[PDB]
């Protein structure tokens, strides 16, 4: 019948016209969320005497009789969303008071007549959301004594009235919904009737002027603390509108997607305890210093997008932004940083300027001047187009942790004189970059480094100076791909002792690891301990030196691919002993056997052995297909991708398939 | 695609890791490392516990 993981029937998609009727007797999901059901009697459900969270949503039930609540009084939640539940009565449920939730959405209950529901002791929360109400009267007396939150989610409500809520004289609400229903009267008194209206959401409702100034008098002398107008259009602002906000102490607002186009000199004066504030995606052409008088108390800003493509942040608009900690001016037109733009800002610690400017080209010392005083521990600066870092354009930044400069234009030859100051950086990316040549003094100001990320980054001065990586000696991370080194020196990396990743994958190494090169092969991963990941790829080495792996020892990933490699040494593996994988996909490897890759097929527990052809001969595989017999090692699968390639006596074979016993 | 639902993962370890959102940026870097370079998984899990234990 049904999936049945513990105690559930979570006959979701079973095409029924009956109930289950054969299931165990202990079921309490009778998930049936589409079997396109018609009745529910008093007589089939007798055998569910235990069932408690019944969802029937996305069914047509057209009728609820009493009796079926008769034979259910252990059931908590119930929902019958996008049910006909259209002709309601007094007694549709007059003794199934045992609830905990309810929904009735997409039911279209033109009328609530008279009074559904007067008990329901434990009505934590209720949902009435598309069903075409249009008032608020429920039940006649004191009634929803637990009703928590409820949810007029989307109606026709066109008013509001004390009367028809008087219902609520002693009904705790947290969270009241009100939204999508076009509203154009707040009859006098409408919330300071519900005993404890807390919450209020009136979001995608026009309100806007000669409206939101009489419910901001409205919800004065109200215990609301969240509100939201997003996409409730207001156009502008002044010093009148919200002002009976002020007596009613509010915590939290939402102006977002409203299309706020300049803000009054002093409006949000009258709001000395909003924490929270959201502006994002509005068209804002121009800050005043004074717009945001009063803020003293926003601790959370949102200016991902209101900044519309010019913007003139003026001087000190910020200064009463002193509980400020998270900007967010993410995705702005604004050009450049004045000398007095972000002054008083005493209390952030998260800038997020990534595509806000237009016009940093060049970052000169006179750039970041106003963050002297300002905490920042996040700058994070991608897609700024930078062309060139100048000296001491960071001098200003001291708690600064995160420097995300990727994603630019940055093309110059490195001198050590833009890392001057920075006593606490721990994160340079500089992916994504036009060229970097590098000096032996590049990095000697910044031995704190702990992740320097130089992918898509031609990196000259690898081998000439002693070494630009000399000075890093708290790095973890030295990631170098797509940049066509074609040649290391064999100090390159050295002194760097707790480095545990090594990323290098487009890289045209092929030459420097062969035979007949002058002085032999570059052993350049010499020294480190600690390599937890060596992802040589990509590069084409036909050969590995016998001994090149002695000190990789906690070495756990060598994935190693896309390389003509065949024909590998004896005691190659011989030393590595925590190796969790092995990768060997698109090599020319023939032969396969106990030195080969012996030692490593220990521990295994990933094997990417491939598309390289082994010669298909009873010696070349045959310890290979006795190992694989048991595999301990989760291998991917073994259809389709090992294959007899090389002789014609018996090519084309899987490895599972071949007669071990011929041989 | 499938391996997105890793995140979850570190999800979980921000949850039992109550540390800071720095911290978080170098769980992150790291797991899209070994991503990038493990082939499936069973390694992802106990590098990124390692790693956990090792930034607290
Ligand atoms: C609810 O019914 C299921 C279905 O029988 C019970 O699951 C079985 O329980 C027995 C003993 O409790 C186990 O030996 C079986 O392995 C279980 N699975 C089966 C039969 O598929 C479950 O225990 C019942 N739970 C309660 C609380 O009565
Ligand atoms: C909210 O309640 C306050 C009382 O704390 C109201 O303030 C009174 O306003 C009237 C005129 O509107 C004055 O005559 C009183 O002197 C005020 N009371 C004071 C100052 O203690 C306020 O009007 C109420 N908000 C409304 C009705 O929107
Ligand atoms: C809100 O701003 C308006 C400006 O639009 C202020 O109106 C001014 O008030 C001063 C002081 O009473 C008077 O010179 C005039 O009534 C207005 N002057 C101008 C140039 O408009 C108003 O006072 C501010 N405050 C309130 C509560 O409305
Ligand atoms: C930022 O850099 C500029 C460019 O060097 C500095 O301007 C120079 O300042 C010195 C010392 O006052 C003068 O002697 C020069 O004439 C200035 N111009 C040039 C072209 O060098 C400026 O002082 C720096 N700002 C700070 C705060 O150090
Ligand atoms: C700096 O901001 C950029 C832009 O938002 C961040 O890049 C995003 O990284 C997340 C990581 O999951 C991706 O899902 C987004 O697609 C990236 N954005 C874009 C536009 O591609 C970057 O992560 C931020 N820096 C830090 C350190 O968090
Ligand atoms: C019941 O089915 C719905 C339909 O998808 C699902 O969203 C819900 O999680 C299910 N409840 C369970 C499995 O407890
Ligand atoms: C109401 O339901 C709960 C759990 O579903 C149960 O513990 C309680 O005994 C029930 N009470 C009545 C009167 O049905
Ligand atoms: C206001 O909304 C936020 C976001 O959901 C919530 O965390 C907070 O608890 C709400 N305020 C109240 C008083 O419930
Ligand atoms: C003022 O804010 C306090 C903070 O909890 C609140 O208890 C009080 O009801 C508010 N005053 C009102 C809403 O008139
Ligand atoms: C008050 O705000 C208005 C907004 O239009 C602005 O024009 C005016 O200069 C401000 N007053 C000041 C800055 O003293």
């Amino acid at each position: 019948k049904c999936t049945v993981s513990h105690e559930v029937a979570d006959c979701s998609h079973l095409k029924l016209t009956q109930v289950p009727d054969d299931l165990p007797t202990n079921i309490t999901v009778l998930n049936l969320t589409h079997n396109q059901l018609r009745r529910l009697p008093a007589a089939n459900f007798t055998r569910y005497s235990q069932l408690t969270s019944l969802d029937v949503g996305f069914n047509t039930i057209s009728k609820l009789e009493p009796e079926l609540c008769q034979k259910l009084p252990m059931l908590k939640v119930l929902n019958l969303q996008h049910n006909e539940l259209s002709q309601l009565s007094d007694k549709t449920f007059a003794f199934c008071t045992n609830l905990t939730e309810l929904h009735l959405m997409s039911n279209s209950i033109q009328k609530i007549k008279n009074n559904p529901f007067v008990k329901q002791k434990n009505l934590i929360t209720l949902d009435l959301s598309h069903n075409g109400l249009s008032s608020t009267k429920l039940g006649t007396q004191v009634q929803l004594e637990n009703l928590q939150e409820l949810l007029l989610s989307n109606n026709k409500i066109q008013a509001l009235k004390s009367e028809e809520l008087d219902i609520f004289a002693n009904s705790s609400l947290k969270k009241l919904e009100l939204s999508s229903n076009q509203i154009k009267e707040f009859s006098p008194g409408c919330f300071h009737a519900i005993g404890r209206l807390f919450g209020l959401f009136l979001n995608n409702v026009q309100l806007g002027p000669s409206l939101t100034e009489k419910l901001c008098l409205e919800l004065a002398n109200t215990s609301i603390r969240n509100l939201s107008l997003s996409n409730s259009q207001l156009s502008t602002t002044s010093n009148t509108t919200f002002l009976g906000l002020k007596w009613t102490n509010l915590t939290m607002l939402d102006l977002s997607y409203n299309n706020l186009n300049v803000v009054g000199n002093d409006s949000f004066a009258w709001l000395p305890q909003l924490e929270y504030f959201f502006l994002e995606y509005n068209n804002i052409q121009h800050l005043f210093s004074h717009s945001l008088h009063g803020l003293f108390n926003v601790r959370y800003l949102n200016l991902k997008r209101s900044f519309t493509k010019l913007p003139k942040i003026d001087d000190f608009s910020f200064q009463w932004l002193k509980c400020l900690e998270h900007l967010n001016m993410e995705d702005n037109d604004i050009p450049g940083i004045k000398s007095n733009m972000f002054t008083g800002l005493i209390n952030l610690k998260y800038l997020s300027l990534s595509n806000s400017f237009t016009s940093l080209r060049t970052l000169t010392n006179e750039t970041f001047v106003s963050l002297a005083h300002s905490p920042l521990h996040i700058l994070n600066l991608t897609k700024n187009k930078i062309s060139k870092i100048e000296s001491d354009a960071f001098s200003w930044l001291g708690h600064l942790e995160v420097l995300d400069l990727g994603l630019n234009e940055i093309g110059q030859e490195l001198t050590g004189q833009e890392w001057r100051g920075l006593e606490n950086i721990f994160e340079i990316y500089l992916s994504y970059n036009k060229y970097l040549q590098l000096t032996r003094n590049s990095f000697a100001l910044v031995p704190s480094l702990q992740r320097l990320m130089l992918r898509r980054v031609a990196l000259k001065n690898v081998d000439s100076s002693p070494s630009p990586f000399q000075p890093l000696r708290n790095l973890t991370i030295l990631d170098l791909s797509n940049n066509n080194i074609a040649n290391i020196n064999d100090d390159m990396l050295e002194g760097l002792e707790k480095l545990e990743i090594l990323d290098l994958q487009h890289n045209n190494l092929a030459r420097l690891w062969k035979h007949a090169n002058p002085g032999g092969p570059i052993y350049f991963l010499k020294g480190l301990s600690h390599l937890h990941i060596l992802n040589l790829e990509s590069n084409g080495f036909d050969e590995i030196p016998v001994e090149v792996f002695k000190d990789l020892f906690e070495l756990k990933i060598i994935d190693l691919g896309l390389n003509n490699l065949n024909t590998l040494p004896a005691s190659v593996f011989n030393n590595q002993v925590s190796l969790k994988s092995l990768n060997l996909q698109k090599n020319l490897i023939t032969s396969v056997e106990k030195k080969v890759f012996g030692p490593a097929f220990r521990n295994l527990t990933e094997l990417d052995m491939r598309f390289n052809p082994f010669d298909c001969t009873c010696e070349s595989i045959a310890w290979f297909v006795n190992w694989i017999n048991e595999t301990h090692t989760n291998i991917p699968e073994l259809s389709s991708h090992y294959l007899c390639n090389t002789p014609p006596h018996y090519h084309g074979f899987p490895v599972r398939l071949f007669d071990t016993s011929s041989c | 695609s499938l391996e997105e639902e890793a995140e979850r993962v570190v999800e979980e370890l921000v949850k039992e890791f109550n540390l800071s959102r720095t911290q978080e940026i170098a769980l992150r870097r790291y797991a899209e490392y070994a991503a990038r370079a493990t082939a499936s998984e069973e390694v992802i899990e106990e590098l990124l516990r390692d790693v956990a234990e090792r930034l607290s």
